[PDB]
């Protein structure tokens, strides 16, 4: 008895949404824009 | 590389409070300690002497430091 299709689909959807958020955590090389001292 | 944004609480408010607290402490701490060290160096401390006959000093003459006398 493995994953039923409903929980498998939910886990897959949450998986690529979590991966999208995780890649969205990355910053651009311009950041940080530190104020000039 | 792969820099990740460290999620942290806002650190502007506590740093601003500490900065302004240090500024407002020092803005009066520096002149009072300059006055104290100029009193110690230039005006200077007192000297112990025995009471002469026929002199009744004031109360503030019974103390040593000029700030204490004042």
């Amino acid at each position: 008895s493995g994953y039923t299709p409903d929980e498998k689909l939910r886990l897959q959807q949450l998986r690529e949404l979590r991966r999208r958020w995780l890649k969205d955590q990355e910053l651009s090389p311009r950041e940080p824009v530190l104020p000039p001292r | 590389g792969k820099r990740l944004f460290i999620i942290k609480p806002s650190g502007f408010y506590d740093k601003r409070f500490l900065k302004l607290l240090r500024f407002y402490i020092l803005l009066t701490g520096i002149p009072v300690v300059i006055g104290i060290t100029l009193i110690n160096v230039f005006i200077g401390e007192a000297e112990l002497a025995e009471i002469p006959e026929g002199y009744v000093p004031e109360h503030w003459e019974y103390f040593k430091h000029p700030i204490s006398r004042w």
